[PDB]
RNA sequence: CGGCCAACUACGUGCCAGCAGCCGCGGUAAUACGUAGGGUCCGAGCGUUGUCCGGAAUUACUGGGCGUAAAGAGCUCGUAGGUGGUUUGUCGCGUUGUUCGUGAAAACUCACAGCUUAACUGUGGGCGUGCGGGCGAUACGGGCAGACUAGAGUACUGCAG
RNA sequence: AGUAACUGACGCUGAGGAGCGAAAGCGUGGGGAGCGAACAGGAUUAGAUACCCUGGUAGUCCACGCCGUAAACGGUGGGUACUAGGUGUGGGUUUCCUUCCUUGGGAUCCGUGCCGUAGCUAACGCAUUAAGUACCCCGCCUGGGGAGUACGGCCGCAAGG
């Protein structure tokens, strides 16, 4: 099931991601050629993973599976930024910092500061010292809402499908494996597919390719939420 | 080394039919040729140790293609031997 | 390795050779 | 040189395997034509084939791995090398994995494994373990 | 219900620029009695601290120990830093005949009857590695028979059914006899 | 009667007297030295010596290794030896099945019997892991007589040092 | 390296054995500019049989012999088959565009480097030029000192091996 029409697929590219040197496949169905120096994503082999995993968030998310929200590299901030917000899902931009679902005995106190300093701010102390101390609980407080964000409503033991920056976070990815819900990603053609359950070839550069993606699940999950 | 035309004399005056170039026959044919062209060297240069190895592994080879003569035949054994003069 | 293993063999080489060189004349001699 | 080449059908099995390779390629054997015969009926491989090459024919090996990409085959191992040769009698035979592993033996009655022998009270020449 | 053996306590002691940094390390294993063990490392300032560091972490390192009856399925041989171990079956009433650390895990696993030996290095920690490297090497009647995609009586030998196929009914009829 | 290792305190001296299989206990307060009080293991027995096997996968066939821990000859040529690509025909030496003769008793097994029980004794199987004959078998190794070109060696044409 | 014309398993390893083997050193005869063990002074120092300085002989060089040892090291024996790659570099062959030169790219054979999976290792690290996976043959190891020492023997003019 294709949701974008065959043709345009024809026009928007679905040959471009790296060169010769930094390949490291191990599957000989998802080399098709080798031209330009550019290996040659198969489109076949793209949407029959594209619709495996567009069935099986369908049945994770209708049952009551959750997925939560994630990115850093500099053409996905912004697209993610509009459909979390539309969606009004927060999100994370700059840091996952590493070790934050294995340690939930520490970032979660984190999330009390920051509910005791609001708490603090609402009620309005603000000339009773220093206003040095005040400078740097408002960086704090920007920091941790910069780099955790979709935090704020889970109290639920999370579930983890989604994966970005594989190979530049690869041991973000393993934080999420020692409690490893299964995993899906936009697949770098430097990265090995067979870890991740469901390694979709998409562009690990391409702003296109990298929007289109999370936009495409992000209404198939949108619909799961729609039909609780 | 030997020209062109010097391994043809003698390939063809040993060898067992026009063609041959591998049989037994040529190869100690045409490695006793190349031995006594190069103990001829060797008697004026004495310190050429280096092309005497390559004397060295020359003679270990002939020795080796003779071994299988003897075996395969011993008729065409002492045949060779006598033609060429050598001893074993 | 290390260099104290060898520096202990040295010594003992080096004190032989002392050895045979202060008894070279006696050797000879009951070498007879 | 090349001293058994009932060896190298093996370690070339082992390397491939361990290695996920999907088909073998290997010089083709009367004896190691037979050998893939029994892999396959024991059913640790899925087909062979003899075709032809430049100088003789050819054995391709297709493996099989399981469906959620495990392997078949835990390891193999050659018994009766070159100079050291193990010959079993029909009453003392080996037993791998203790039941579960299996063996190929050699015998006047043509290439049984190890429960064949039992069952027919012949014995012969070791020649390798698959497990 | 879990049965837990400590099997070593050893000091260990960073030397700092004031003098030295004594600590204690522990080496707990738990075992639940009928084939699933763990073994865990916990390192902290005291005994009791560390004794229980070593239990949490061994809670969640548990995995199935494939049983037939009460005694391990085949020989095995596993490998770990430097130890070596040689577990092998045994007849029933045999008991757990095996070394200092080999006893721990198989003694907390549930294993009764059952032969084992140390080849290589004796060090509390290493020996506990190379038997649960040497227990993960181990395989079952029907899964073999699932890669080899053969009936299972084709496969495993009779006397291994038998042994098996007996399990099942002393097991079955004592549950039935205690629970109806 | 420290850990091994089943069994702990008081008293007398403190680098002495001494103990001790190893680590090691005795520098006027010791579970380790003598003394008593308790305790454990055995028991008509208990300890120490001398010897062998074991643990020692510590001469490793079963069952180890050589970069730096002990361990690749300074490097090549080659004698004896060890080892052998693909395939057809044949022998049956190695290999293997069965059969006969042996492998003498006691011994160690199993079963049974008799000494009031045991030690001990007797009867019948097993063993005696091997050797010499007959009858097959021909998958592998091998002996013999062949056949191929993928290994190895010549040939022709170039090339660098 | 190219063509496959030629014989048709003629291969591999190789106990003892034989040859080659940096430097220093030995013999007979030449040669000797510089550098220079030994040897003299000068200086530093508590002392200088040293570092530093000024001089200086065997030697370093050539012809013919001898010696046969080195961290003679990749501290890694020889042969063969297989097991992801990326990037350099040295030789020889050839398809895709042609300017019709070549760092144009493509493929393949043989060397020589750096990085990096599977795998292996105690670790360091090795990783298609294995320390990975297997087969054949050789050498060697079995706690440290005593000791590569003594005694006996072989070789050597001697040093000594």
């Amino acid at each position: 099931m294709a949701v974008v029409t065959m043709k345009q697929l024809l026009d928007s590219g679905a040959h471009f991601g790296h060169q010769t040197r930094r390949w490291n496949p191990k599957m000989k169905r998802f080399i098709f050629t080798d031209r330009n120096g550019i290996y040659i994503i198969d489109l076949q082999q793209t949407l029959t993973y594209i619709d495996k995993a567009y069935e099986f968030v369908k049945e994770t998310v209708a049952h009551g599976g959750t997925v939560l929200f994630v990115g850093t590299k500099k053409q996905a901030q912004e697209s993610i930024a509009e459909e979390a917000t539309r969606v009004g899902m927060p999100y994370v931009n700059q840091r996952w910092l590493g070790g934050m679902l294995t340690n939930f005995s520490t970032v979660h106190k984190r999330l009390q500061r920051l509910k005791e300093l609001e708490a603090m701010e609402q009620t309005g102390g603000f000339e009773g010292r220093t206003k040095k101390e005040i400078l740097m609980l408002t960086r704090e407080k920007n920091k941790l809402e910069r780099s955790l964000g979709g935090i704020r409503d889970m109290q639920k033991v999370p579930s983890a499908v989604w994966v970005v920056d594989t190979n530049k976070e690869h041991i973000a990815v393993g934080e999420a494996r020692k409690l490893g819900i299964p995993v899906i990603a936009i697949l770098d053609t430097n990265c090995d597919p067979d870890v991740v359950d469901y390694p979709i070839p998409g562009n690990d550069d391409a702003i296109r390719s990298a929007a289109l993606l999370t936009k495409v699940i992000a209404s198939a999950v949108a619909e799961g939420l729609q039909a609780r | 080394a030997l020209t062109a035309e010097q391994k043809k004399e003698i390939l063809g005056q040993y060898g067992l039919h026009d063609t041959d170039t591998g049989s037994p026959e040529a190869q100690v044919a045409l490695l006793t040729k190349r031995i006594q062209d190069l103990t001829e060297h060797l008697k004026v240069h004495k310190h050429d140790h280096h092309s005497r190895r390559g004397l060295l592994l020359l003679v270990g080879r002939r020795r080796r293609l003779l071994k299988y003569v003897a075996q395969v035949d011993v008729a065409r054994y002492r045949s060779l031997i006598e033609r060429l003069g050598l001893r074993r | 390795g290390s260099v104290i293993k060898k520096r202990r063999k040295r010594m003992s080489k080096k004190k032989h050779r002392k050895l045979l060189r202060r008894t070279r004349v006696q050797r000879r001699k009951l070498g007879k | 040189t090349m001293t058994d080449p009932i060896a190298d059908f093996l370690t070339r099995l082992r390397n491939a395997n361990s290695a996920y390779h999907d088909e073998v390629t290997l010089p083709h054997s009367k004896l190691k034509a037979n050998i893939a015969e029994i892999l396959k009926r024991e059913g640790y491989i899925s087909d062979y084939r003899t075709e032809d090459a430049r100088v003789g024919k050819s054995l391709v090996v297709q493996l099989k791995y399981g469906p959620s990409r495990e392997r078949s085959i835990a390891g193999l191992r050659r018994v009766s090398k070159p100079g050291l040769r193990v010959y079993a009698k029909s009453t003392n035979l080996p037993r791998v994995l203790g039941g579960l592993g299996v063996a190929i033996i050699s015998t006047s009655s043509g290439l049984l494994t190890d429960r064949q022998a039992a069952r027919q009270g012949v014995g012969g020449e070791v020649l390798a373990y698959v497990w | 219900n879990y049965i837990e053996r400590v099997v070593s306590i050893n000091r260990v002691s960073k030397v700092v620029k004031g003098g030295r940094r004594f600590s204690f390390t522990a080496l707990v294993i738990v075992g639940d009695g009928k084939g699933m063990v763990g073994v865990g490392y916990g390192k902290a300032k005291e005994v009791p601290a560390a004794i229980a560091k070593g239990v949490e972490e061994a809670r969640k390192n548990f995995f199935r120990v494939p049983l037939i009856g009460s005694t391990i399925t085949h020989p095995v041989q596993g490998e770990a830093a430097a130890g070596v171990v040689m577990l092998r079956p045994a007849s029933p009433g045999t008991g757990v005949i095996a070394g200092g650390a080999a006893r721990a895990v198989l003694e907390c696993a549930g294993v009764h009857d059952i032969l084992a030996k140390s080849l290589g290095s004796d060090n509390a920690i290493n020996v506990v590695h190379a038997t649960v490297a040497a227990l993960k090497l181990l395989q079952r009647p029907e899964e073999v028979a699932a890669r080899r995609g053969l009936p299972i009586e084709d496969v495993a030998p009779a006397g291994m059914l038998k042994a098996r196929r007996e399990s099942e009914a002393l097991a079955a009829a004592a549950a039935r006899e205690g629970s109806a």
